[PDB]
């Protein structure tokens, strides 16, 4: 269902947004995890370019830069 | 410590003196919903402004209307900028100075500034993306923004005193953004069914029916004239009549060739007022597509195959043209709304008086228990639920055709003139269902329950409504207020969730 | 008032901020004492901007 | 704005009317034995409602307990 | 005929008579408020009342008590206006005389002595205004009557929804006027539960057992008793031949010598017609039966002396053998029967944790209050304190009277606390209802739902006062010495003036009085709420109480209720509702007797009116009074039908008894929807008062009853004729009938001149009447705003026409003529009030002085030389109104602002700017300075120049006063004189002081002489006392705040004419915002070239279907119609014979109406007056239900001579051509409500920013920028404007870097940005870091 299925969501970030933000941190910081932005909310979040539209161009020229040398 | 990271996980640790609990580290990131923040709103933003909305047709679809004492504050850097680059101020601080003292030299300067920026208009929900929308800005005498009509659709806005916001694309990015994305021109599809939601809204629709409508006999009957330009020439000037029967010559064009423009010349059959609105509509397009009645519904898909047939550029400069026209020939027709408009039939009293006595045989058969008491109930509802659909069809018979009108023989009959029927017919506003309150006796009522009442609303609004009808009015009446106002609060719940998913 | 998020705190502004039309001409005001100390004599520069 | 509330009521008081409306369909024609029970069905029943399958004893009963379990 | 309707008389249309003219319409909030603060001999409800429940307060046991006397209420501090300008609550002190007595030791009581301690003060509390506000800070404010569940019990449902089993369940509540609820409620297993509050669910028999009631009273109580002997061997039963009833027989059931039942046959009206008949006592029976029934008390054996079985233990086949062989004859059992008399309680027992009286007050002890111990002291004590105690319970009267009521009792009042029998009544009548025997209540009547107002509210705040202060004297009594602490040492007044400061200042129900309008204010007076304390909550109910109910016919409006969050939460009193004796709602009706109607009246309460059958306001009767039809419209027992002519009981009293002040106002309502109905009594309150007072050509009749009820206007006290008229004051010489005997003199009235709202708009008076007119009691002297000749006029009426304007107006926007702005008639005038403060920083003093660093005199010439600016003096944005400076020492200025000040030689201050200036945009004229200032500082230049102004204006006043009453009380002198000594030319040469000398013979005029020189001395001193106190107020030391000098408020009297923006709206909900304002040339014109002055859009009309806006204006049309003819008429001065014949013939029109006129009113000096006030149009009504008709419309059409279309041609007035088909004109009355556009429209570039977040903040009312919230970030992402969206939550806002990098950036021409990180997030990324949480930003 969609209310269940957006509550997993790869980004951390995005997930204090709308889920419960003490629980989300929580399980998130013991766990070590990494958020490497890529979608939308948390780059709202954050402030910087949204991963679409004008900013897809950059995300995506910036993203194959990532994972090589 | 954990009062001070998280209080409430244990007994509530309460503020000096003060009865509240005092917030925590974690009451500080926490909320409605999760991150304060970043949920609206949503942070406040500079550059930015409103008020109430107006009207102004005299606008190009791509512009609005920008009071100049807002766009004086708005601009104030871009300004400062301008004034110091011709070199009208020595510096910032006396450009500051300038401004302040609106000086007259610097509305020359705004006008310069004003010219190729777009700024975003946007109004109370924002439901879908047309909620904002990039316009040019015309300046304004007055303190109310100028919103071009056919976008009223777009914004859900009507002018009961809603505002709008203002907001100034700053970067050079964001006005090429908001030229090429968020103009009004570029956005006149919904994009949630590919049919176009600039449509003529309801003023400018009633306009273009009444021009393009005929009747059996007025000035103008059967000449023939050499094309639109002098079909005008003869309307103007009181030789004809708006709405007469006429041969004349028009010249339509078709690209049926391969991407190729062929021409057309015909001695059509039409009106004048339908050969006068050819000389808007855009060369490719067939003159079948106007030579109808032009109702809201026909109208629209008049602009849609404008679309799909020219392209963008055409179908906007076009969709101008329609909104000019339609108002500037509704003024002209003089239509209005008296009380002898609303025509009740001659039959409702009778109508009454028969399913009234239909009650009074169910009623005898309740009583001598050849029918059952609930089913009583629901036969008096069918009597009367079907004596209004007798009152609603009926004066929809009279309404409808029974301006009864002579051509040099006999006599006739023909679609009414009457001012409150070419409302409903042309669609600008109201239908058949609306009407049927106005005339004819206005249904039956139910309370909130939704157990429809026995005694129906016998009396329409034309004649008064007693005391006990209006109180039965009133349940309905306030229920739906009531509903739509929680409907407000479900809407908005649906599309968030959905926007969280994808 | 409201009841709402809106609290005390929301409010209280800024006051050891520095607003941009004065860091603007903060900005140009170095321009111009820089162009008019270099208008003048060179000594009467080197003396100026020690005094 | 308002308008549509007032759009909104009409909407609701049609469908609940209708679907009461329904609720005796129209031109029937039949029998009169009683499908529950056989009782005998007056032509004044089968001429009010043209189809009426449940004699007058059975067109009580069956609402009354309807309404008891409310 | 009267005086002031001798002037104007408005045309009344609609035939049924008014049998009961409209009330005061302040009846609620007066009357309760009077009986609040009022000596009371008795208990009924006040302030008496609230004392004589707390008192006597007495000592620990300790025999030394605090007894209560009486209370007076001091003076006023100040009166009304005095308290508002100042800024002080209008309060009254409260004195309350208490005496303290002391019981020796030990004694058979009496008193060592006792002190009756004089009037300890308890603060002072508020009081109300002649027109039912109260001010708190000089603010007026209002408090809305309540509507809240009556106290009472009250059995209700909770169908359907409840578990999905449909089943329904059944609830019974008690709710008491103070102390905790009781509440009972069964579950799908026929239990019994309590919960007290809204606490643990519990077992209900528990109570029983705190009752101090065993097992064994339980049983019997709720149970009957079968009773089982054992004769012979092996058991019989008693049978009652009711008992079978609803069971099926159990065993081969005989008795008499004869089988009437055998097994297998349900037990019917059959066999108990028999057994019944045929008296069947005593049936032999099985010994298995009682394997089911249940015993009733406690059998023991009589031998071992041990407990054979409990009570409420159900017997077996081998327990009945072990007390059968005891010697047992009796076991009493339980008759339970699943229909009837189900086994509820039964089964409740078996789920009681506790079993003895100290069993169940601990686990009542342990419920309420867990994790603590509980006591043997503790559990008792706790239970006779909820339900049994005077102090902390009580039901009140009505509750009382409602729970003896429901529960079928006969007594109206009793207990006021419940008792064991109390609780027990009501836990049967639960029962009865679930067995199918009675019906559940529903919160939404109007019998069940009650209405406080300010009285009982306030007494209600005042009872907790002394609960408070009542723990504290009883905690001095303890200890107090012998005969030296007094009560006064014990009752602090901070804590009694609190709990009441408490509620009027702030609280749901004490609201800025809504005074932009007589409408706005009276509407909110009469005003309903369920919200609040003791009430609802939005989030709680609740669809049922927010929709109209039946029982809301004539007491709340139908149609006038908010259109928010809170429809149906608030409602308006209806016109002709009044509040019962008990406190519910009752309306008027008329008594029918038989078949002929009375004119006697009768209240009758909601529950009342249910029974009757009350007839139709619309209905004819006529001769002696009888039913003309043989059957009538009625309405009954909740629902409306016809009716037999003498069946009828009542019948309504008015057409207009079923809406309110604010639905009533509009005409031709009945041709209205009535969803715009409502938004039209919403709108017509947000009326903003208008330069000129017009008045309503189209009128309904309730505009006189709403201005002179609503305070606005000056209502002359005693009839009589008027001595002096200005602008200022009115002066009446009473006529004799109603002048009192001593005093004699004059009625005079001070007039409000042009002052400050609440929602900043102007309320003026001005005189209605001219030198020496007659006037008689309850005349009406001077219009407030917004009336006009003692009618309500809350806009100005004028010549509206239907049609398309080249689109300039396509949704409701508004196409407005020039003529009106010329005409100043929409111009409206507001009345802002700007303060500035002379504070204490650390750095030092705040300084008034006119020295500002950096300014020009051309600002020191609108500045005196204190540094105010001057009354008068026009100003415009930017302009200072009081110069002030605030110490900042070595400000640290950098080099090239060194050199600066070097070249160019400026002394850079060591003071700051601070000073009061005008708000940009917003222009208007100085009309009054105040300045307030520190005891002990010393008043400036320019505030000591102001307190002497202020006393010399204020003696002139008191000395016009006396002059004037002087004046008139000897002139009474003068003429008893006359009467046995009249030396008519003698009197009057000596000096009018030197007359007090002359005597009469033996005579009452002799003693009536000595009367007026009481009264004169009087006039003499109360003047010098009313001079003194006046002027030591001025001088006195204005106290502020901590830290505050002096503070100096200006006022401002802007002049607001009307553009583009504007809202405005006639009377039927139809909105619109003008849109263009058009020259005259440009304006629809017909035949005789009058303009028109709005052209409304025709599509406005069918959809909203307010069709009573277009009867308007063709009613408008012939209203001015006849107006154009009697101008005509008058300006040809055709005389009063061409002139009288016309209007005679209008005030009649067709027959049947209720009017009457003249020729009565004298034919020559007051019918022309009339003709005059005519001439601008001619004033109709049309009442609510009883309004015109098409007919008479267009019969006054006749007359006017207008077509009876209500449609003419017009023409285009720029192409100068016909419009074709013919367009409706006529008159509209029509509104300019406060949303005026430049109020809305606010801006900003850069501004202030918050210091928490850095973030776009309003500080000097540049206001903050419009907030960007989620949905507008969702518009972005729907566009690619990803540039768009980061600028827009970057440097626009959150960027405490990235902002100013771009405003350089864009006044050097560079459209770019240099972003970097929100400081939003750079807060979370360390709010997160202070917690436990190592949060990173990574890599590169
Ligand atoms: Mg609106
Ligand atoms: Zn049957």
């Amino acid at each position: 269902g969609i209310t269940k299925a957006s509550l997993a969501t790869e980004s951390f970030i995005s997930a204090a947004s709308f889920q419960e933000t003490t629980r989300v941190l929580t399980e998130a910081a013991v766990a070590g995890k990494r958020d490497e932005l890529r979608g939308l909310k948390e780059n709202v979040i954050v402030g910087r370019l949204i991963p679409a539209g004008t900013g897809y161009a950059y995300h995506q020229d910036r993203m194959r830069r990532r994972a090589a040398g | 410590v954990d009062a001070l990271l998280d209080n409430g996980r244990r007994g509530r640790a309460i503020t000096g003196s003060n009865k509240r609990p005092l917030k925590s580290l974690a009451d500080m990131i926490k909320g409605k919903q999760g991150r304060f923040r970043q949920n609206l709103l949503g942070k406040r933003v500079d550059y930015s402004g409103r008020s109430v909305i107006t009207v102004g047709p005299y606008l190009r679809l791509h512009q609005c209307g920008l009071p100049k004492k807002m766009a004086l504050e708005l601009f104030k850097p871009f300004i400062y900028g301008k004034l110091e680059l011709r070199g009208l101020a020595t510096t910032i601080k006396a450009a500051k100075k300038m401004v302040e003292r609106e000086e007259a030299v610097v509305w020359d300067i705004l006008d310069e500034v004003i010219r190729e920026h777009p700024v975003l208009l946007n109004r109370a929900p924002t439901l879908h993306r047309l909620g904002i929308q990039a316009f040019e800005p015309v300046l304004i005498e007055g303190k109310a923004i100028q919103l071009h009509p056919l976008v009223c659709a777009a914004y859900n806005a009507d002018f009961d005193g809603d505002q709008m916001a203002v907001h100034v694309p700053l970067t050079l990015e964001a006005q090429l953004e908001a030229r090429a994305l968020m103009m009004s021109t570029n956005n006149i599809l919904s994009p949630a069914n590919g049919e176009p939601i600039i449509v003529p809204s309801q003023d400018v629709v009633l306009g273009l029916y009444y021009m393009t409508r005929d009747c059996v006999n007025a000035k103008g009957e059967g000449m023939v004239l050499t094309g639109p330009k002098e079909a005008e020439r003869l309307y103007r000037s009181g030789l004809a009549s708006l709405h007469a029967r006429v041969k004349v010559r028009i010249t339509e064009y078709e690209k049926d060739a391969n991407g190729e423009l062929v021409a057309k010349t015909s001695l059509k059959d039409t009106t004048v007022g339908r050969a006068i609105l050819w000389m808007i509509v855009p060369k490719g397009l067939p003159y079948s597509i106007v030579n109808q009645a032009l109702g809201k519904k026909a109208i629209s898909k008049m602009l849609n195959t404008c679309y799909r047939i020219l392209g963008l550029k055409p179908t906007v400069i076009f969709a101008d043209q329609i909104m000019y026209t339609g108002f500037a020939y509704a003024a002209r027709s003089g239509a209005s709304v008296g009380i002898d408009d609303m025509v009740i039939p001659e039959k409702k009293h009778e109508i009454i008086s028969e399913a009234e006595a239909e009650v009074a045989e169910i009623q005898e058969q309740f009583q001598s228990g050849l029918v059952t008491a609930g089913e009583r109930y629901n036969k008096v509802i069918d009597i009367w639920a079907a004596a209004n659909d007798r009152v609603s069809k009926a004066m929809m018979d009279n309404l409808q055709t029974e301006t009864v009108i002579n051509r040099d023989g006999q006599e006739e009959k023909q679609v009414s003139f009457n001012s409150i029927y070419m409302m409903a017919d042309s669609g600008a506003r109201g239908s058949a269902a609306q009407i049927r309150q106005l005339a004819g006796m206005r249904g039956l009522m139910a309370k909130p329950d939704g157990s429809i009442i026995e005694t129906p609303i016998t009396a329409n609004f034309r004649e008064g409504l007693n005391v006990l009808q209006y109180f039965i009015s009133t349940h309905g009446a306030r229920k739906g207020l009531a509903d739509t106002a929680l409907k407000t609060a479900n809407s908005g719940y649906l599309t968030r969730r959905l926007v969280d998913v994808a | 008032g409201d009841d709402e998020d809106s609290h005390l705190g929301d409010f209280i502004e800024d006051t050891t901020l520095e607003l941009p039309l004065d860091s603007a001409t903060t900005e140009s005001l170095r321009a111009a004492t820089h162009d008019v100390l270099a208008g003048l004599t060179a000594r009467e520069a080197k003396v100026l901007r020690m005094r | 704005e308002a308008d549509e509330a007032y759009s909104v009521t009409e909407q609701l008081t049609m469908t609940g009317i209708n679907r009461i409306r329904q609720k005796i369909n129209a031109h029937g024609i039949p029998v009169y034995l009683c499908e529950a029970c056989g009782n005998p069905i007056p032509e004044a029943r089968r001429k009010i409602f043209p189809g009426v399958t449940l004699c007058v004893e059975c067109q009580a009963y069956q609402e009354r307990q309807r309404k008891h379990y409310a | 005929y009267s005086y002031t309707e001798k002037k104007r008389i408005r045309k009344d249309f609609g035939k049924r008579p008014q049998v009961l003219d409209v009330p005061y319409l302040l009846s609620i909030q007066l009357d309760s408020f009077q009986k609040f603060i009022e000596q009371d001999p008795e208990g009924q409800y006040g302030l008496e009342a609230a004392f004589r429940s707390v008192f006597p307060i007495q000592s620990y046991s300790g025999n030394s008590e605090l007894q209560y006397v009486s209370y007076r209420l001091g003076e006023p501090v100040f009166d009304v206006q005095e308290c508002q300008i100042r800024g002080v609550t209008y309060s009254a002190p409260l004195r309350v005389k208490l005496r303290l007595v002391i019981y020796e030791r030990e004694a058979p009581e009496g008193t060592v002595k006792d002190i009756k301690e004089q009037e300890v003060y308890m603060g002072e509390i508020p009081l109300m205004t002649d027109n039912g506000t109260f001010v708190i800070n000089g603010t007026e404010r209002v408090i809305v009557s309540q509507l809240h569940r009556s106290p009472g019990v009250f059995f209700d449902s909770d169908k359907g929804k409840t578990h999905s089993s449909g089943k329904v369940l059944y609830n019974a509540r008690i709710i008491p006027y103070r102390g905790s609820w009781l509440d009972f409620e069964f579950d799908p297993k026929d239990n019994l539960f309590v919960r007290i509050d809204r606490r643990r669910k519990l077992p209900a028999t528990i109570i029983l057992r705190a009752l101090n009631y065993t097992t064994e009273q339980i049983l019997d109580l709720f149970f009957e008793k079968v009773i089982f002997e054992i004769r012979d061997n092996k058991l019989q039963m008693e049978l009652v031949p009711e008992r079978l009833r609803g069971e099926t027989a159990s065993f081969d059931i005989e008795a008499n010598g004869k089988v009437y039942v055998e097994k297998g046959r349900r037990i019917t009206a059959r066999h108990i017609r028999q057994l019944e008949k045929d008296d069947v006592k005593l049936i032999e029976v099985p010994v298995e039966y009682i394997a089911g029934k249940v015993v009733a008390k406690d059998y023991i054996d009589e031998s071992t002396g041990e407990l054979i079985c409990a009570a409420n233990m159900e017997l077996s086949l081998d327990l009945l053998a072990k007390l059968s062989q005891s010697g047992h004859k009796r076991i009493e059992t339980l008759f339970t029967n699943d229909l009837d008399h189900g086994p509820y309680i039964s089964e409740t027992l078996r789920v009681d944790p506790t079993n003895d009286r100290l069993s169940a007050l601990v686990e009542i002890y342990r419920m309420m209050r867990p994790g603590e111990p509980p006591t043997r002291e503790a559990a008792e004590s706790l239970f006779e304190n909820l339900f049994f105690s005077e102090d902390r319970y009580d039901l009140s009267a009505v509750g009382r009277m409602k729970f003896n009521r429901s529960l079928l009792r006969e007594e109206i009042e009793g207990s006021g606390i419940l008792s064991k029998d109390d609780i027990i009544d009501v836990m049967k009548k639960l029962i009865d209802i679930r067995n199918g025997k009675g019906e559940v209540d529903d919160i939404d009547h109007l019998g069940n739902r009650r209405i406080r107002s300010v009285g009982e509210m306030a007494e209600n705040q005042f009872r907790v006062g002394l609960v408070r202060v009542e723990r504290a004297v009883k905690e001095r009594l303890s200890l107090g010495d012998l005969d030296t602490l007094m009560p006064q040492d014990m009752i602090n007044a901070k804590p009694i003036s609190a709990a009441v400061k408490e509620f009027f200042g702030s609280s749901q129900l004490s609201q800025f009085m809504d005074q932009n309008n007589p409408l706005s204010e009276i509407t909110h007076k009469r005003r309903i709420s369920a919200l609040g304390p003791g009430g609802l909550t939005r989030e709680r109910a609740g669809f049922e109480v927010r929709d109209v109910h039946p029982t809301h016919y004539g007491r709340v409006c139908p149609i006038e209720t908010p259109e928010g969050p809170n429809i149906g939460l608030i409602n308006s009193l209806s016109v002709y509702a009044q509040t019962n004796e008990y406190g519910f709602l009752e309306t008027p009706y008329r008594k029918v007797t038989d078949g002929v109607v009375t004119d006697e009246i009768h209240y009758l309460s909601a529950i009342e009116e249910g029974n009757y059958v009350i007839a139709q306001a619309n209905s004819n009767l006529d001769e002696e009074g009888h039913f003309v039809e043989d059957l009538v419209t009625c309405r009954s027992k909740g629902e409306s039908s016809l009716f037999s002519r003498d069946q009828v009981d009542y019948m309504d009293v008015s057409t207009q008894q079923v809406v309110s002040v604010g639905a009533s106002l509009i005409p031709f309502l009945e041709h209205d929807d009535a969803n715009r109905a409502l938004m039209g009594a919403n709108m017509q309150r947000q009326a903003v008062p208008t330069l000129r007072a017009d008045k309503p050509l189209v009128g309904t009749g309730m505009e006189r009853a709403v201005a002179v009820d609503s305070g606005v206007t000056a209502v002359a006290k005693r009839g009589g004729v008027v001595q002096y008229v200005d602008a200022s004051r009115i002066v009446i010489k009473v006529n004799e009938d109603e002048m009192y005997p001593g005093e004699a003199g004059i009625d005079i009235y001070n007039l409000t001149k042009y002052t400050r709202s609440n929602q900043n708009t102007c309320i003026n008076q001005m005189p209605c009447v001219s030198l020496g007119e007659p006037v008689e009691r309850g005349d009406v002297l001077a219009d407030g705003p917004s009336t006009d000749l003692g009618e309500l006029a809350l806009g100005q009426n004028m010549r509206v026409a239907f049609m398309p304007w080249n689109g300039y107006n396509f949704e409701d926007s508004i196409l407005v003529s020039e003529r009106v702005v010329q005409e100043d008639r929409f111009t409206t005038i507001h009345i802002q009030e700007l303060a500035c403060v002379s504070r204490d920083t650390k750095l030092g003093p705040e300084e008034i002085t006119a020295d500002i660093p950096n300014v020009g005199e051309a600002a020191l010439s609108k500045l005196d030389e204190s540094g105010i600016v001057y009354i008068g003096a026009e100003v415009t944005g930017g302009d200072i109104l009081v110069g002030k400076v605030t110490p900042k020492g070595e400000t640290q200025l950098t080099p090239e602002e060194k050199l600066l000040r070097a070249i160019f030689g400026e002394k850079a201050s060591d003071v700051k700017d601070s000073s009061l200036r005008v708000p940009n945009g917003v222009s208007g004229t100085v009309i009054d300075v105040q300045v307030f200032t520190r005891d002990g500082v010393e008043k400036d230049k320019r505030a000591l120049e102001i307190e002497e102004m202020q006393l010399k204006q204020a003696k002139k006043d008191l000395s016009e006063e006396l002059q004037i009453l002087e004046a008139g009380l000897f002139s009474r002198i003068r003429a008893v004189l006359v009467a046995g000594g009249v030396e008519a030319e003698k009197l009057d040469k000596l000096p009018r002081d030197r007359w007090l000398e002359l005597g009469l013979t033996d005579e009452e005029k002799q003693n009536q002489l000595e009367q007026l020189a009481e009264q004169y001395d009087e006039l003499k001193h109360e003047f010098e006392k009313k001079l003194e106190a006046k002027r030591r107020k001025i001088t006195q030391g204005d106290d502020l705040a901590p830290g505050v000098l002096k503070i100096v408020k200006v006022y401002l009297a802007v002049k607001r004419r009307i553009q583009p923006g504007d809202k405005m709206a006639g009377r039927h909900g139809n909105k619109g915002v003008i849109s263009k304002i058009n020259p005259i040339e440009d304006m629809p014109y017909d035949e005789n070239g009058t303009p028109v002055d709005i052209v409304l859009n025709p599509l406005g009309v069918p959809s909203r279907m307010n069709i009573g806006q277009i009867l308007e204006t063709h009613l408008g049309m012939a209203a001015k119609g006849i107006g154009d003819k009697i101008n005509a008429m008058l300006k040809q001065q055709q005389e009063v014979a061409k002139l009288r014949e016309f209007i005679q013939r209008a005030y009649d029109l067709g027959a049947d109406v209720r009017q009457k006129v003249d020729l009565s009113t004298f034919s020559d000096e007051e019918v022309m007056r009339l003709a005059e006030n005519l001439r601008k149009g001619m004033p109709i009504a049309t009442p609510v239900f009883d309004g015109a008709k098409e007919a008479e419309i267009k019969e006054l059409l006749k007359l006017g001579d207008l077509p009876t279309s209500g449609q003419i041609r017009l023409y285009d007035g720029r192409t100068g051509e016909q419009f074709e088909r013919p367009v409706t004109v006529g008159y509209m009355y029509m509104l300019k409500l406060n949303h005026l556009v430049d109020d809305k429209m606010h801006a900003r570039s850069t501004g202030s920013y918050s210091l928490v977040t850095q973030q776009p903040l309003g500080g000097k009312a540049q206001f903050g920028g419009q907030r960007f919230g989620e949905m507008e970030v969702w518009a972005l992402e729907a566009y690619g404007a990803a540039y768009t969206l980061q600028e827009m939550l970057t440097v626009k806002s959150d960027d405490v870097n990235g902002r100013t990098k771009m405003y350089k950036n864009i006044v050097d021409g560079n459209h770019q940005m240099e972003p970097g990180m929100p400081e939003s997030f750079n807060v979370l990324l360390k709010e997160i870091r202070s917690l436990g949480i190592n949060i990173e930003l990574e890599d590169e």
